DNA sequence: CGTAGGCACGTCTGCTCGGCTCGAGTGTTCGATCGCGACTGAGGA
């Protein structure tokens, strides 16, 4: 997109106030954002991208909690999952958690998903490889346009 | 009749010109001076007050964009025809779970 | 060169920690210990691990990582202090993957940990197979992990798959338990109409579609097409499908890939498929170099069957002889430095040649000792000693 | 836990502007007992207090989308925080309709293309007395 | 008096059915040239 340098105004400043105090710096640069050309294509609504990126988004955020988890058999909690996700019907949670995890009732771990034991947890890069964040960004677009034409 | 170069030319300057605009009017740094029915909604409510009274409230929305929102919602609740629901799902649950160790019961 | 000698005696293992190999009759803990050819696989195998850390992070990055070491050692060089600064004109791997970390935000450690520290290469055995219904082709890919010099690769892998509606690239995730990969198929629709085939760079093509299957639009696949990996893959094509890879195909290895994968098949389409390479300028010489020896031992595999001259030889005419004298070579203009190299390889192979009774033809002898007797060399400005040379080889 | 961090504009008059500047470029800890700011319960209301003398402030919603974008080597730029607020010292009167930069002035009237078909809100309402209600009765009218 | 054998929820398991997207495949329309006969001025018998 075009930008266009301009300077600031000369009372203007800026605050950024955080939980223990404000602090205070002065501007003397802003640039003035033209019409953009998309170079990424936002999807649509109930897409068949868009609902990729829902599933992977998911399966990401889960696999990030499996190697935040300290026991020794990995093991989550789903109310974590819903908490993140709480538009998601627990069927699509549980799909993501089919493949990858077990639900362990009574003993030890009980109530809890843990990892199975032939599933290799995905590193860093792969990960990374599932989901990229304009792929996130485009689909912020997406249900914040869904909201407004609502 | 031209179908091919007449249009894309004509597309393409029109193009330049738009981007041409925009780009000067976004770098000035001159001072701006500052500068279908025709129907309203009436609503009656029916509500009993402390001890005993029967009063009716009619309301009349002339807002158009309250009157979209809220006429939409009934016109959907009309066709709609719940915690209710559920609690009949949890007994259907609790007679088919009995039903089951009835069964047990007469295998045993 | 490094899968060869790592299936045949063990592995090659960069950056050991003090036996960790013990596989091999001696020790790895000092240079001057090491076998020859163990140093020489060593530095080949070092440089490509590089290239495989060039791979993941990218070539500006990493001319950036050896600018940030030289540029350190050479504020190092000119100090005075007895190597209290001295020492940093010495690289270690910790330093190396700390200055890449450093530059690029991404740590290489799955990559150092499986090419560097573990000593093996990978190996692949694939096959496909097209569903029609669904319209998916699905892959078939098998290591032999139980071999001596071999590792279990478990990282992604890229597949490159050339429909008639483009060339399009799959990354294929390949863990320990996984076995069938489903990929989806595009269109058909360039066999409805003649249309050119687009190819793996922007050009496209005229494609003789006789030999291809009426309902598979893939004309070939390519396993691993950029090297990626340490690996030797064994795939199983059909061989309409090796033709169309020879032919068409815009990458040299896919090319020397498809001339060593087409000895098996010794039809005469393949026949026409390295003849119509041999014929083709703009085409590399190396694989025209390859193809040479490809048609001697396909020609010596379809013996009584053979309909006219020997291999090669009506195309050596036609190449570098005169055209008013078949039989007299034209004299040596050795400035083309492309058919030069054919020139004097294609007699080279043109001697394997055989006939029903395993003697070497009466006409293809006849044929190199008149290429030995009608050489001139007065006119050229370069010389004929490798020439000659591989006249007599 | 991580908070995203939240920046806004403060608007000055212009002696006091040049006052709290010189004080800023100099850079001690003297600007800090100078230099307050008491936001009210409303949430729209303030005072701002330059060498203790008190101006009043609102806190208005600005008609464009700014960002802060922090960089070291002035060729890569990274978004650190979205601007929508300023607090302007001296609902509809919260909203401003010019935006910072000169080009952009009344931008909301005439640079911003309008859709239109706190209301739903108010609609909501409406649906809770009908539920605490018994009988409902309703005609699309005319005038009246 | 104690002490083991039957009733409610919660969360997951698994199968069925209906709906929505999306691309391949096939038939249909319409401008874009190609060729044929003809129109119509034109320099030599």
């Amino acid at each position: 997109a075009p930008i266009y340098l301009h300077k600031m105004p000369e009372t203007d400043f800026l605050i950024i106030r955080t939980r223990q105090g404000y602090y205070i710096r002065e501007l003397v640069d802003i640039f003035v954002v033209g019409q953009q050309c998309p170079l990424f294509e936002v999807p649509g609504p109930n897409s068949k991208r868009a609902n990729t990126h829902i599933r992977d988004f998911l399966q990401v955020f889960i696999y990030r909690l499996f190697w935040k988890s300290k026991d020794r058999p990995r093991r989550i909690r789903m109310e974590d999952i819903k908490k993140a996700f709480p538009s998601h019907s627990e069927s699509s949670i549980r799909k993501r958690l089919k493949l990858c995890a077990d639900f362990k009732r009574t003993g030890m771990d009980s109530n809890w998903w843990v990892l199975k034991s032939d599933f290799r947890l995905p590193t860093e890069e792969e990960i990374r490889a599932m989901v990229s964040p304009e792929q996130c960004c485009a689909y912020y677009s997406m249900i914040a346009a869904e909201q407004r034409l609502k | 009749r031209f179908s091919v170069a007449e249009h894309q030319e004509r597309y393409k300057e029109e193009c330049q010109r738009i981007f041409d605009l925009q780009n000067k009017v976004l770098s000035s740094t001159e001072v701006l001076s500052t500068d279908a029915t025709g129907r309203c909604l009436k609503i009656y409510r029916t509500f009993r007050d402390e001890e005993g009274k029967e009063y009716v409230r009619c309301e009349t929305v002339r807002k158009p964009a309250v009157i979209d929102a809220y006429v939409r919602i009934r016109t959907t609740k009309d066709e709609e025809f719940h915690r209710e629901e559920m609690r009949k799902e949890r007994r259907r649950i609790q007679e088919q779970l009995r039903r089951l160790k009835r069964n047990q019961e007469k295998e045993k | 060169k490094i899968v060869a000698y790592e299936l045949k005696t063990g592995g090659v293992l960069l950056h050991p920690i003090f036996n960790p190999a013990s596989h091999l009759h001696f020790s790895i803990k000092h240079p001057h210990t090491l076998s020859w050819e163990y140093y020489s696989m060593f530095q080949c195998k070092a440089h490509l691990v590089m290239r495989l850390i060039e791979n993941r992070i990218s070539m500006e990055f990493m001319l950036q990582v050896f600018n940030k070491l030289l540029s350190l050692a050479s504020t190092a060089s000119s100090q005075k202090f007895q190597s209290h600064m001295w020492s940093q004109m010495l690289v270690s791997t910790s330093g190396f993957l700390k200055s890449i970390s450093n530059v690029s935000g991404k740590d290489i450690q799955p990559l150092i940990k499986q090419w560097v520290d573990q000593s093996g290469v990978v190996k692949f055995y694939g096959s496909f197979a097209f569903n029609r219904k669904r319209n998916v082709l699905e892959l078939e890919i098998k290591q032999d992990y139980t071999s001596p010099g071999t590792q279990k690769y478990v990282g992604p892998l890229k597949v490159t798959v050339q429909e008639l509606d483009g060339s399009f690239n799959h990354t294929l995730q390949i863990e320990e338990n996984s076995l069938k990969h489903d990929i989806p198929c595009h269109s058909k629709s360039r066999r409805n109409k003649k249309k050119k085939i687009p190819l793996m760079n922007g050009e496209e093509v005229d494609m003789d579609l006789s030999a291809m299957d009426a309902d598979s639009p893939l004309l070939w696949i390519r396993i691993d097409p950029d090297m990626s990996v340490l690996r030797k893959v064994e795939f199983e094509q059909a061989d309409f499908m090796w033709q169309y890879q020879l032919r068409y195909e815009r990458d040299v290895v896919a090319q020397q890939e498809s001339i060593l994968a087409l000895e098996k098949f010794p039809t005469p389409a393949s026949r026409l498929a390295l003849t119509d390479i041999l014929e083709q300028e703009q085409c590399f010489y190396r694989v025209r170099m390859s193809a040479c020896f490809c048609l001697a031992k396909i020609a010596n595999s379809m013996v009584s069957t053979w309909t006219g001259p020997p291999a090669m030889k009506s195309l050596f005419t036609r190449m570098f002889c005169c055209k008013s004298c078949p039989n007299i070579v034209k004299t040596n203009n050795f400035m083309s430095f492309q058919s030069y190299f054919l020139q004097k390889t294609m007699p080279v192979a043109m001697a394997l040649l055989r006939d029903v009774h395993n003697l070497c033809p009466k006409e293809v002898l006849t044929f190199i000792l008149d290429l030995i007797k009608y050489n001139d060399n007065r006119k050229n400005k370069f010389s004929d000693n490798y020439y000659r040379a591989e006249m007599i080889d | 836990p991580h908070e995203l961090e939240s920046q806004f504009i403060l608007r000055l008059p212009p002696e006091y502007a040049s006052t709290v500047r010189r004080a800023v470029q100099s850079g001690h800890v003297n600007l800090k007992d100078r230099l307050t700011i008491e936001l009210h319960p409303d949430g729209r209301h303030g005072i701002v207090r330059v060498d203790r003398v008190p101006l009043a402030s609102k806190l208005v919603d600005l008609p464009c989308v700014m960002e802060s974008l922090k960089t070291i080597d002035k060729k890569t730029f990274y978004k650190t925080a979205d601007i929508c607020q300023m607090l302007v010292s001296t609902e509809k009167k919260f909203i401003w309709n010019h935006g910072i930069t000169l080009p952009l002035k009344n931008v909301r009237k005439r640079r911003f293309r309008k859709t239109a078909k706190d209301v739903e809100k108010e609609v909501k309402r409406l649906l809770s007395t009908d539920a605490e209600a018994v009988s409902t009765r309703w005609e699309i009218i005319a005038e009246d």
